[PDB]
Parts: C-alpha cells; structure tokens; sequence
C-alpha cells in the first residue's frame, strides 16, 4: 500500500481597527 | 476614578467577598513579591477554578480582619474595571488621560495596591487605529521603578499564549503559580464558605454531604477543578430545596441529595436506585430472552456486568463491561446489543468497524490534530460518548478494521479515558461496550479433510489471538462465544418474524392467522444451522409477505380483512384463506 | 419540557455563577424553553421566585452596531449590565452564545464581551441564560475555560415520540389559525411517526412541526377551488414523501398498477431470465405494500452468469420503468483496499477530506433509486 | 419551471422557516426562478396570497464592501432586517448565500452575517431566497446545522432538450432585437 | 475621472502607437463585447505579448470608426490601480473609491473599464500585488453586466484565481493571447519604426531589424519576444546616437546592435555576434583548447551536434541525444559546462541519485503538497519553462527506478512534455545528456579465479544491459571517455597550483613546486575508480593542511619564499619554511 498524504489548513488574518476623533473646538 | 476602581476593603468591611482560608504559602509569597523594592507586581498564575480572585479579593478581607503582616496593614486593594475605563473614551487621548491620573493617585498614597483580573486584556486595549499605545506601555515604565504595586491573575492559556509573548511586561510580572488544593484542604474551604451558602438558601449541610460532595465530584465531574468543581454541588444543592415546598424537605439537604445532584450534572445514573428502575434491571434478563433466545450465557454477561455498576461493585475506572461476542453469523450477536439500549432507554452508539480499514481512518475516532482541516469536525467517538455518557457502544465487524484501532480502545477499557484532538478526555465509565466479530467463521463452518471430522470451535479462538494483541484481550472482561440456534429455538424465532409481520399487516387494518402446523414447516424448510437464523426471514418473506403483498396492492386484503395461512397434508404447501370482510 | 426547566430554575437561584447553558442539538427547542420561561411567568406556572421577573433577549448584531470609535461598545454593554444589576430580578438570555467569544474584538485589543461579562457572571449579580449546540458549544465555547466555569450546562435532549405528539398539540392552533385548515389528531400522530421513520439529519421537534406546517400551506394553497379544510393522514403522507422521495400510501393509486406491468415490461424488453424479474418485483411490492423490513434495504440481489445474458440489462430498464435514479458504480475502480476512500470520503486531517464519499452523496441525493454494484468480483 | 415555483411558493407561505433554498448546478437557472418569481408576481401569475410581495436581491459584496470598521456592517445589515421586518409581506434574495457562511463580516471571530439572521429566520419575522450549487452545499453548506434547519431545500434538475428549445424561444425576441437578427427554429434545435 | 485615462480621448490627440497583426485575437473582443451577456472580455496571456497594446489598440479603431455601429459611441477607460490603494492606509477605503468612479460610469452608457492586471486585485488570500479583496466589488458589476470590464491577466493567475472562483469564469470570456511569428514581428517593427526612428533621428537598416528579433530571443533568455524587439531597438538608437563626443553614425548595422545585447544578456559580445556556425566549426578546437584528455570522445560530439543543427529530419524532436559512459573524474562534467559555456546556452543540473525514491519522481512534474504554490510547478518543468536553451546534464541515471526511463521516452519520441499545472514545454532547443558511471565497478572487480590477471576491458556490453533496448533505440551514438594516462594527470595538478598561488598572492607569499613533487601528488591524488577526485582532498591536505599550521606561527608568517621537495628514500613530502 502507498502512503499516506497530510494536507494543512491555513487561516487567514484581518482584523478591524478603532478611530479615534479629533474636535477642531 | 471611584467608578473605575471600586475599594475592595470597603466591600469586605460591610459585607463578604469569598472568605479565604488556608493559602497561606500562596499568600506569603505574594505578600513577600509585594514587599521587593522593583518589579513588586505579582501574578497569580493557575488554571481556572483554582482560587486566583480569591486569593487576590481574600487579601484585602484579610487586612480589615487583621490576621496580615503589619507591613500589609493599614493597604487599600482596588479592583480594576477595564470596561469603565474605556466607556465614554471617544476623544483622543481620554483613555490615556483616564488611565494615567488612577496612576498618580496610586503614586500620591504610596500605599494602594491595584489588582487587574484578566490582566492579559490591557495588553491592547486604548490602541486606536494603529498605535502601540495602550494599557502595557504606560504601565510598564512604573513598574520597573517600583512606585506601584499591581496584582494580576490570568489563566495559563491567556498567560501562555498573550501575556507570555510581551516580554518586557513578563518580566516585570512576578509570575506566582497557584496549584489545584487537595481532598483535605477542599473540605475545610467548603466549611468556611458554608455561613454564606446557608444564608443565601436557608439550609444547613450536614459534614458527611460535604465530604461526599467533594469526593464525588472528582470522580465524575473530570471537566472543572476542585475548588470550583465542588462549590457548584453545593451550591445547586441547597437551590434544590428552596424550590422544593418549604415543608417537604427545606430545612437540610442530606447526602442523598447530593449524588442526586452531581448524577444529573454528569448525565450518569444515580446512586442508591429507586425501586422503580430495580424493578427493570431485575427483570432486564427475563425481557431480553423473550427477544432473543439460545444466548442466555451472553445476557447474563451483559445484565449482571450492568448490576455491579448500579450496586455499586463497579470497575474504579475502567468501563461497565467489555465483551467481544464472537460466533457463527445470524446468531445474535447485533440483536442483543440493540435490543439492550432499548429495554434501559438509553442511546445507542452503533458504530460500523467496516470503514475504519485504514490506518490514516483513525483520525475520525478522535479527530484530527490541530493545525489541519479536519480540526473544526473532531473525533465522532469522543463527541459522540461526550454527548451521551451513559450508553451502549457497539462496534460491529471489529475485525475488519485496521489492528492500529484496537490500539485507541486500549485505554478504553484499561483506564476508561480517550484524549481527543482538542484535549478533552472522553469518559467511558458509564458505557457498555461491545464488540462483535465473525473471525474463525470460515474455520469452524470448514470441514477436516480427514476419515474423522474434527471439532473447529477452536478455530476461532486462535484467530482472535492473531488479529487481537494480548494486551487487548486481556483487557475484556470476558469473551462470550455465541453457539448455533438449535432446532428447538428456531421455532421462537420464527414466531418473533410472524409478529413483526403482524405489527406490518395491523398498520393496513388486515391481521394475519398462522396455524401451528404452517410454522413447523416453515421452521424445517429454511433450518441452517450454518447461516444462523437469516434465511429463516427469507423461507417467511417469500412464502408469507410474498402473496399478501399482492393481494393488498390487486386483492381482496386492500380493506382490511382477515388473512388466514394452512397446511395441507396432502400437498405439503402453504394455502392462504384471503378475505376481504 | 418539566425537567429541563426544573434544573433551570435551581441554577438561576444559585448564589453565584446562577447562569444557566442550554447546550444540544439544533432542532430541540432550546431557544423555545428559554423563550417559553417567559411564556409560563405571563401564565403563573412558575413558582413564586421566578414570579415578577422579566427575560431580555441580547441582539448582538444591534449592540455592535455604530461602534466604530473606541470605547463605544464597552459603553454600550456596560449601560446594559448596569440595568440587570440595579433591577436585582431580570434575567438576560443571549441567543447563539458563542457569539460573545469575539464580540467588540480591536485590532490588537484582547477586551471583549466575555471578559467584561465574566467578573459579573461569579460574583452572581446578573443571571444569563444561554443556548448554544453542542458543535458551537464545544470548538468555540468551550476553549474559553474561564467563561464556561461561570456557566452551567444543560443537556437537552430530543423528546420522544409520547411527548413530541404533545408539543404539537399545543402549537396546532397556531398553525391552524395562520393556515385556516384543522389538523386531525391521527395527521399529528402519523407526522412524528412517519417523519422518524423516513426525514433523516433533523430532529424531531423540528421534523414533526415541518411536516405540520408544510401541510397547511399545501391544503391552503394547492387546491385553486373544492379546498379541505381538514387535513387527514393523506395529506402528511405526501409531504412527508416530497421531504423523503417516497411514498407509504400512494402504493393503490395509479401506480399500482405500474407495479402489474413492472414484470412483464421488464420481460419485453429483457427476453429470459423470468426469475430475476421476479426477485425485483416481488420485493418492490413488498417495500411498497407496507410489508418491508425497516431495517434493511428493499432488496440485495447478486446477479450472477454468462456474459451478455441480462445482468446489466434488467438493473438498467428497471430504473427507467421506474422512474428513478440509477447510481451505477463500477467496481472495476475500486481494486486495492485504500480505494475504500473514495466511497466514503477520507477521514479528517487528510487531503481530499472535504471531498466526501461519492457513494455516500449519491444516495444523500437520490435515496430513492437503484444502487448497481457492477464486477462486484473484480473488486 | 411550474413545478420548481410551487414549491418554492408552499414554502415560502409556511408560518416559520419559509426560506427556500435552490440547490442546483451550474447554469441551471439557479437565479432564473428568483428572479422570475418577482416577474410573476408583477403580472399576477402567483397565488393571490402572494400578491403585494416585493423580493430583493442583496448583493454581500457591495454591502460588505466599504466597511473598514467593526460596526459598520452590523449598522447596514440591521438597517436592512428593520426594513424587511417592517414589511412582512417583503421577500429577500440573497443569491450565492454559501459567501456568508464561510466568512460573512468576521475574520478570527465569531460575529458572522448568518449568525445576526438566525434568530429571526426561526421565528419567521423575514423570508430569504437562497441560491447555492451542489459543491457549495455539502462543503460550505449544513456545516453549521442550524442555519441549514431554517432553510429549506429545492431540488433543481437540469432541463431536458425539448424543455430547452421552448426556452429559448420565449428568450428569442430579447436577443434577436439586441443582435437585431433572427434564429431559425432549425438553428436553435 | 483622474484615477482613469480615457484611451479614445488619448488616442484622438495621438500619442499612441499603432497595432500591427493581432486582426483575429482582436476581433474575438468586439465579439464578446457585443454580446448582450457575459461580455465582460477576459486577455489571458503571458507577459510581453501586447495586451495592453491590444486594449489600447481597439480603442483606436473606435475613434476611427472601424468598428460596428453599437461600437461607436463606446468609450474604454483604464482603470489606474495604483492610484486607489495609494493613500488609503484602511481595509476598506479603497473600495470607497471603487464606487464612486463605478457610479460615475454606470451612469454613462456604452462606457467600458480597461482594469490593467486584474489579478492583483482579486487574489484569493494575502497577496504581494493589489492586496486588497475586491472580490466584492467585482462580481456585482460583472453580475449586473452594465458595464464591461477588460482583465489583462496572466496564463498562470488564470487557471487558479479565475477557474477556482465560479462567479469570475462565468462572467468572463476567455480570449487567448500567443507570441506573434517571428515573420510577423519583423511585420510589427517595420510598421513601428518610423515613430522611432523620427525621434532618435536614425535610420535603422533592414538587416538589422531582422537579425536583431532572432539573437534577442535567443541571448537574452529573461522577456517574451514583442517586448524584446522594441526594447533592443530603442536601446540600439540611444547608444549609437550618444557613443561619440562629435562624431555621429546615422546608419546602423548588426555589429552595432550585437553589443547592446552583451551589456542587457551579460555575455561577452563575440558571442553574442550571429557566428553559430563559426563557433560550430572550431567547436572540437575550443573544447580541446580549454580542456585536455578525451579527444577521441570530444571529436565524436562535435560530428553529432552538426548533424542536429543543420535542419534535417524532425523538429519536433529534442536536438540533443547523447548518452555519456566513462569513469568519473576525467572531465565528464567539464565538457558538459565548456559546452554550454561557448554556445552560450545555459547549465541545468539535475542529480539522478536525490530523485531515486517512486515518490520523488513525482517532484519533477509537480510537488506533492504544493497546492497553493502552483507558480514553482515541476522542478524539471519549470527549469526548462524559464530556459528553453539550456543543457540538461543528469548523473547517475543507471541506478533509477522503471518509471523514471519511461519520462525520458516520451520527451525523446514527442519533444514536448505535459505539466499537470498545463504548461507546455518544448525540448526542440533544448539538449539532453546524461552520464552514466557503469561498467567501472565490472572492470575493477577481481577476479574469481586462481591467478587473478583476467582483465575484462568489455565495459561497453555492461552499458547495454543496464538500459533496456528501447531507449538504445531513441539515442542516435553514446560517448565513451577512455581513461586517462599520467602524463595528463600532472597537468591537472597544475590547475589546483595555480588557484592556490593566485589566492597566496593577496598576502604576498610565493609557492615553487618540483617536478619530483607533482608525480607524488598525482599518483596520490588520482584513483581508477574515482579519477580525479581526491585530487581536491589530496592537494589541500599535502599542501594547504601544513602550510597553515607554519602560516598561522613561524617562519611563513611573513616573507614567504615556500619551497616543497621530498626525500628519495621514504618517498614523504618535506616543505622548507623561509623567512
Ligand atoms: N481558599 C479559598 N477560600 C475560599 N474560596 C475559595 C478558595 N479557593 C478557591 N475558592 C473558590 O474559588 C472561586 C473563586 O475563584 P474563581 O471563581 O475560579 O476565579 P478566577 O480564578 O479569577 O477565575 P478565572 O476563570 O480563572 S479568571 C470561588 O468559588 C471561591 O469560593
Ligand atoms: N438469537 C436470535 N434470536 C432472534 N432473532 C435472531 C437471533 N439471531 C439472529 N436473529 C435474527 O437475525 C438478525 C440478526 O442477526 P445478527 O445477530 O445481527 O447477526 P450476527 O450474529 O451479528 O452475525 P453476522 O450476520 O455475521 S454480522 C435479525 O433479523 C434477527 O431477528
Ligand atoms: N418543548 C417545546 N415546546 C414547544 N415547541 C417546541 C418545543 N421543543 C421544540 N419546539 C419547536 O421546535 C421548533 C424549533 O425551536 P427552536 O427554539 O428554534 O429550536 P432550537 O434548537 O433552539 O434552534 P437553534 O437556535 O437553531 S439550535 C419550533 O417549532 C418550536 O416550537
Ligand atoms: N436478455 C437480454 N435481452 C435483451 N438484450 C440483451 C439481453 N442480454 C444481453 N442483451 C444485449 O446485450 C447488451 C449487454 O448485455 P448485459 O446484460 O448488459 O451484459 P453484462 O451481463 O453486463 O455483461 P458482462 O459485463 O460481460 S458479465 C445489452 O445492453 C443488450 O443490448
Ligand atoms: N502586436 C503588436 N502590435 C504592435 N505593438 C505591439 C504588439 N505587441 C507588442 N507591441 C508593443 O510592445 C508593447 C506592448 O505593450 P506593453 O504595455 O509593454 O504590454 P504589457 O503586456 O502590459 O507588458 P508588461 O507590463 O511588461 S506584462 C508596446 O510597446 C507595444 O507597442
Ligand atoms: N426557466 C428559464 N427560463 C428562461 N431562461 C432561463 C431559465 N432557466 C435558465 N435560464 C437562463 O439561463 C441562465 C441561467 O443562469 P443561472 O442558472 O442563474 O446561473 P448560475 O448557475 O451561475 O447562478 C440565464 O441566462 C437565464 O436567463
Ligand atoms: N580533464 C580534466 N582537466 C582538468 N581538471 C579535471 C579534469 N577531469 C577532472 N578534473 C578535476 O576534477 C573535477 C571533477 O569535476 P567536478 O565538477 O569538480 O566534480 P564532478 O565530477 O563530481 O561533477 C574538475 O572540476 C577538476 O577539478
Ligand atoms: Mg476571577
Ligand atoms: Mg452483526
Ligand atoms: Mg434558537
Ligand atoms: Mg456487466
Ligand atoms: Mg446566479
Ligand atoms: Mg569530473
């Protein structure tokens, strides 16, 4: 019998960023 | 900053946080990180349940009782809220100016201690878009030197994974570990919290169900640890009598119903059984030979195995009963096993060993490792038996499955736990497994080329050595050999189809009237004792549903009607007496 | 549902960490049993702790809405939390926990949901009522040991037969109203009975109320003029055979009497071999007149002779006169012992998992069809 | 495509889970009975129970698109439920809905957009159309069982030759005057 | 808007070279544009074919008016992508931006959108292009079908992000692109060439445009053809037009231009010059000027290579069949770098011996788990992709498994070897050889008789053996290294002397060696089976060993002045250290 095969799983990276504010006065 | 950080002695004085006792190794190496000249901030590192906020809220019970060095004295421990923190900090620098003046107030005093449960959150938090301003970095520069003190608790999973990876902030963390109390230590903790349980459910526990409570909990509830794991009994405990009439049973709750609690917690059946179930496991034998018969041997195995775990004379560890049924086929040997879960009202795990041929087929059992595709599925075994402990696992055609799988049921039957890919450990304990195979069939059916025909039983006895490593058998608890259905039991089989065929006819209103002397015939026709009782549902198929079928699709027997089956003597054939009525 | 509901109530009187989890299957009504808590404290079954309380529903997507400036989350659930602790008696229920794992998440920021809820969840301030399957339950929630310590698991499990009868007995006049038509007490019967016995990967809560449901619309809507407002155990039978492909009951309408013809169309168009005509017939009319085994298939039948003499002619003129599917699977592929994969799809970790069985989908897809295994031998 | 609408219209009269699923291959008109509902309930065709319906096509990309923030897809999506819910007679379509599934508005998270809707696809507040091939199902699709149990499934067949010779006839006058040419009944055959 | 150039406008005022050939890759795309869906046309081609120049071209029929009568009023703009991912600094912004130029045109009937590269915006996951997930605003416009878009990706892009993605193949109409004939790209300068012409103010020669296209192609080996041509020519202008102070040559020649291609191909410009059959004539005089020893087996090469080379029989099959058979450390592999070194193709070395496992095998067509990674491809596939004339030298190929000769077949037979990624692969310029080191151990074994004299010096009936008779079939003569004799040996101690002299020269040491000396390193240093390859060990541990020992301490430190001789008596080298 041949071997055997492994396959991977890769995860994908994003992420959400904040904003601060500013008044002008 | 009195919203943000509430005073923790404060809240002791008036009421009670989770009075500590004992801890006092814990609580001194604290006290003495506390008192270094830099990087005085401990960190109560430990895996949840541990008493790490206890240890941290019970220093500052501690200090107002007065049983603390004089060096901890006259201290304000302050708990910090990172959600107030950040409520209204929409404006740029509103976190950082938030944050930075609680600091001065710790610096003015010189005297207050901060603790930050779930410290691995300030990590990040107060980065904006893409600033690595936030929460570590403007405390780091005020821990190095010393001037405030800040005790920290986070489990090893978010200090491995978050905490760890900010070596500078490490650093300045004196990582304290927390270890898991022992049986004795468990009990007096229980003791000192008991006045504030009692109060709340106006109950009273006695000091045996306090002690049962805790070693009870260890052995089935495996998925917490002890100190959190045994407060939970306690405290559903006394819920239990509240909500029960104020007459009945309010004023104790006694051991009793503390098995009952933790059974329900573990989905596993309870100590000292009501007579009601007594009743249908004393008479379990009795049901399972009407159903099935010529394999008394087995059943007996199977209830007695079932008897000793209720009793209370079960394996400490191992499963209820380990069995590897092997015989000639259509003997039995699935029939039982599914007409077992039945009769107790449990689930039936039935799992076909046909697929699992291949080694790399392991992978569904437990799952595959992480870092794979296969990792979101996990193991079918381990979620399955996880999801109903308390069942009967049937793993049919064993044999044919690859030898590496009788590997994974090693620790099945020797320790009752299976690891799955995830780390959860499945629990056995509960589970009637069950194994069947049909090794030795060709061996015992052949026939010795010799002028004396010899006995091949034990045949099959020498394959399952081959294909079962010793390791393996010498786990079961027994091996069962199922014996061919003699010509006598053949006849109760043949009574156990008509009924089914009844069962079929009473749902299209017709029912069915077999005379004696027609189920003889049928018995002596279809008699192998090589194939078991299989073609005994072929000899009745083709004689008996063959012509009702029909004659209830093109026939009288579309109505329902009375369908009657003879023998003539004559002939020796089947006459079936069709009326419509 | 007494039961499930008893363990609810003593954990939600507990001192601390009084969060109950609804932890099953998806089709078992966990969101109706905590739904349903405040259907019965309208109605006065609880007991008189329970009374005078009131259950919210969190609507996570609405709590992360126009949260794009710092902090705005953070205020937002810590306005809420605030209530549930002044109030001393209302009682949250957040619907697909697993939620809350990643909720408000920053850039690099590790603050969520559960770590501001979790030191209100121990001290016992604030009761929650979760409701999350076991699959959820278990890659997304139970990784978070921290959080699942403050909760206490429920396992709730499909009722049975006995009881599923009940609960539709009890929903029946809501789906009478909305659909005009009365449901006889064998149609609710025969629903939870057919549906076990033929509607496979759902529940029975959910199967037997899909069949409930599905019935009205077709009474209400199939039948332009002459409708029944009734709905007897005919009308379940053919919903219940469009969700499975087969019928129970149809078996003496016109297809009986392709079920006559089948064994001489076959002899036609295959001339000889009368007794292999007989074996698929006979046992068809025996699955379909009610007389089937109910745990096997309706016939296994290993054809076996001379080349060119009928074996993979019969099987092919069968579907057609049928009209059903024909899988055919050469076994001429599967000649090693690994191409078992294949068959069944490989198992998790390997490559080509995601593939699945081919065997395995072809019946998903056609159940109701002729499975034909040719040069089984060769195999 | 009588037989594919009316069981798409029984289900979508249900009283909960009235959200039918079109699973078919490739080019097999997937989106044609969709759309074509909206064109039948415009001349009257539908059963009058479905009359006064409006179906809407969302399209995930361009909603999902111009976020970059947390809550902004959260603020557009429930904007568009509160619409839907205001009007029970409104019908969604959300064409390739296997999208959402895998990763609707979250990365290395759990907020997902098919998370927001199933609580009120369970109690019926809202009908959704969906549209997903074979492949898309068994793999992307029933992983997450509970979205799977509110929508229901609509077997979709290839259509015969003869069945698509008539089609074409009827699609002849849109593509003849585009082209401004003409197709002879033996060329389309 | 500013982000696009609206091409008709540019092409109206000029500016824009004309499109010469391409009539039926060109039509395809007023086809498909025409057509009332799924007219989104797709230009997949590699890169340096023009597709830009196609776009840019069809615009230009449209201004005009060569183009059907729907086709008039239609506007192409195209897409800078550069300028919206510039500034954005947030996952999201960009696609902000997308919009309001997508509202602005759909607005607009009949307006087309030329998207340059569309695969950088598309990727699948991370990318190192576009890396942005335009995915989302890609379908809709495509689904929606109001506006058509031209995507200018590449082959390899092509069979991954838009044959995996089902909504960007449905709605995209592939339209092959292929390197033009080289009859037809001299076609393409000449129509072209006055515009470069009138700007270097030159004349370039019709010999030269024509030579120019065939050495390009072949010397530089790193773009397509289209794109080389243009190149060499706006090079050749620029350089003659600047070359002396005052002087100016408005004519040009082949001579001119040849040096050009040395500076961009980095080989020296004799070779570089159109003289392949001078260098073919004297070829068995420059190896056996460079290399000494095996002259009867380099004459026998040299007669081969001619025959290929002259045009008969198939051009199809591979030019080069050649089975080397000798002992290793003769300068087997000297001659395979010499080779290559003067035809100015380049060197691939594939080692039989790695590639010895049934699995390994498959890496030449492919790697097992590259999945994600179908840029590399096979490892064999690829070399020969990015080369087209280069030597193949395999070593080792006796001690293979089956499956490996049946590889070696099919190239010899067809000439062209499939990859499962699809790339086409063609050996019709590309030599093959492989050596063989049997027969060696056959002739070296001892004997099992008595007197032990029996020599066998049949080593050619081993060669035989080893390969089965049908790849005997396929290669046309095999090359036979004879082994060496000592005095050719001592010329190859020399060459180690030499580089270890030159590398003592930068610390200003001296090394005399004695004649008597280099018969000890030779018959030392050279083995029958192995040849010349303990020459490397035994020269640095008789020579260099000591030398850095007295080097690091003593005498040697300073002043040099090494001498080497070696005792009679003993036959042990002695090396006199001098201040
Ligand atoms: N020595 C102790 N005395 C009293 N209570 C204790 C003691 N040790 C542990 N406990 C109990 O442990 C609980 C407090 O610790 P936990 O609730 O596990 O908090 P924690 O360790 O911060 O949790 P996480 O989940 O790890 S952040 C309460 O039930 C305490 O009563
Ligand atoms: N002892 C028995 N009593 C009653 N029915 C039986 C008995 N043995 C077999 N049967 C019938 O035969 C079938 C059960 O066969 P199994 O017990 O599953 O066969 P087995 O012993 O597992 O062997 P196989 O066929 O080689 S897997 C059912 O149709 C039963 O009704
Ligand atoms: N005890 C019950 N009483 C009334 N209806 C019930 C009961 N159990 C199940 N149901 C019905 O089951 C169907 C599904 O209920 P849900 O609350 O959506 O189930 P669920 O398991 O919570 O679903 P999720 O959230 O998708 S996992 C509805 O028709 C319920 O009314
Ligand atoms: N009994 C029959 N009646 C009519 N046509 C037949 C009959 N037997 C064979 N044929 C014709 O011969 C073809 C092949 O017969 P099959 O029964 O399909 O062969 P087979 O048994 O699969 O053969 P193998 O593969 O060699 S065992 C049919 O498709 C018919 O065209
Ligand atoms: N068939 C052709 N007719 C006329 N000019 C052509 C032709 N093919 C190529 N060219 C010229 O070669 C160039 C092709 O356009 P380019 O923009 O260089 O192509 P490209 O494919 O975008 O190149 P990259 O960016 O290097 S992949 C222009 O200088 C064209 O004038
Ligand atoms: N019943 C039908 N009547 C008219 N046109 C149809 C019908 N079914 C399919 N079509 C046409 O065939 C195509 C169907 O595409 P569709 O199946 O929606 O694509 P996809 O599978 O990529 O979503 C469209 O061009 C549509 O107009
Ligand atoms: N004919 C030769 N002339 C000069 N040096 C030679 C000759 N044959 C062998 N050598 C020496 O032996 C080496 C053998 O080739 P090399 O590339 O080093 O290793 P390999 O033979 O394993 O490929 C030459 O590089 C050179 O050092
Ligand atoms: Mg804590
Ligand atoms: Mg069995
Ligand atoms: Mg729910
Ligand atoms: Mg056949
Ligand atoms: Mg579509
Ligand atoms: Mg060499």
């Amino acid at each position: 019998g041949k071997t055997n095969d492994w396959l991977d799983f890769d995860q994908l990276a994003e992420e959400k960023v904040r904003d601060a504010l500013k008044p002008p006065s | 900053t009195e919203n943000f950080t509430t005073n923790l002695n404060q809240l002791a004085r008036v009421g009670g946080i989770d009075p500590l006792i004992g801890r006092e190794k814990e609580l001194e190496r604290a006290i003495q990180v506390l008192c270094r000249r830099r990087k005085n901030n401990p960190l109560l590192v430990g895996e949840s349940g541990v008493g790490k906020t206890a240890i941290a809220e019970g220093l500052a019970w501690r200090i107002v009782q007065g049983d603390v060095p004089e060096v901890m004295a006259d201290c304000t421990i302050y708990s910090l809220d990172i959600g107030s923190l950040l409520a209204g900090t929409k404006y740029r620098g509103d976190f950082e100016k938030r944050f930075k003046a609680l600091l001065k107030q710790l610096e003015q005093d010189t005297n207050s201690i901060l603790f930050i449960d779930e410290i691995h959150t300030i990590i990040g938090a107060g980065a904006a878009s893409g600033g690595q301003v936030d929460a570590a970095n403007l405390i780091k520069p005020l821990l190095s030197s010393g001037k405030i003190r800040v005790i920290g608790s986070t489990t090893y999973q978010e200090f491995s994974n978050i905490f760890e990876k900010d070596r500078a902030l490490a650093r300045r963390f004196q990582k304290i570990d927390i270890t898991e109390p022992s049986i004795e230590e468990t009990v007096q903790i229980i003791n000192g919290l008991k006045p504030k349980y009692e109060a709340h459910h106006d109950v009273r526990y006695t000091a045996k169900a306090v002690r049962a409570a805790v070693e009870l909990a260890v052995k089935y509830i495996n998925d917490r640890h002890l100190p959190d794991k045994a407060i939970d009994v306690i405290d559903e405990a006394g819920a239990r009598a509240r909500l029960m009439p104020v007459s009945k049973r309010k004023k104790t709750v006694n051991v009793a119903d503390i098995e009952s609690v933790v059974a329900r917690i573990a989905r596993i059946p309870e100590k000292s059984v009501s007579q009601s179930d007594r009743d249908t496991l004393k008479n379990l034998g009795d049901r399972l030979k009407m159903l099935v018969f010529g394999q008394d041997k087995a059943i007996e195995a199977l209830t007695e195995a079932i008897k000793m775990a209720r009793a209370g004379l079960g394996h400490e560890h191992k499963p209820v009963g380990s069995f590897l049924f092997a015989g000639p086929t259509g003997v039995g040997k699935t029939e039982v096993t599914v007409q077992l879960s039945k009769a107790l009202g449990i689930e039936l795990l039935r799992f076909d060993m046909s697929e699992y041929m291949e080694r790399h087929t392991v992978s569904r059992l437990i799952g595959a490792p992480p870092g794979y595709v296969g990792f979101d599925q996990g193991g079918l075994l381990t979620d399955a038996v996880i999801k109903h402990p308390h069942a009967v696992l049937l793993l049919d055609e064993i044999e044919k499955a690859h030898p590496d799988v009788f590997n994974i049921l090693l620790q099945v039957m020797d320790n009752g736990t299976l690891t799955d890919n995830n780390g959860r450990k499945a629990d056995f304990r509960n589970v009637v497994l069950v194994m069947t195979t049909n090794a030795g069939v060709r061996e015992t059916e052949r026939k010795s080329i010799g002028l004396i025909h010899q006995d091949n039983s034990t045949d099959a006895m020498e394959e399952i050595k081959k294909i079962f490593t010793p390791e393996f058998r010498n786990r079961l608890d027994n091996i069962i050999w199922f014996d061919h259905l003699s010509t006598d039991v053949i006849h109760q089989v043949v009574d156990k189809f008509i009924v089914e065929l009844q069962v079929q006819l009473d749902q299209k209103g017709v029912s069915l009237e077999v005379s004696q002397e027609a189920r003889n015939w049928l018995a002596e026709k279809g008699y192998d004792r090589a194939m078991g009782a299989r073609p005994m549902a072929r000899v009745i198929q083709d004689n008996l549903k063959k012509p009702l079928a029909n004659e209830l699709l093109f026939g009288s027997l579309v109505d329902g009607g009375q369908v009657t089956v003879a023998l003539d003597k004559e002939k020796n054939e089947l006459t079936y007496g069709f009326q419509s009525a």
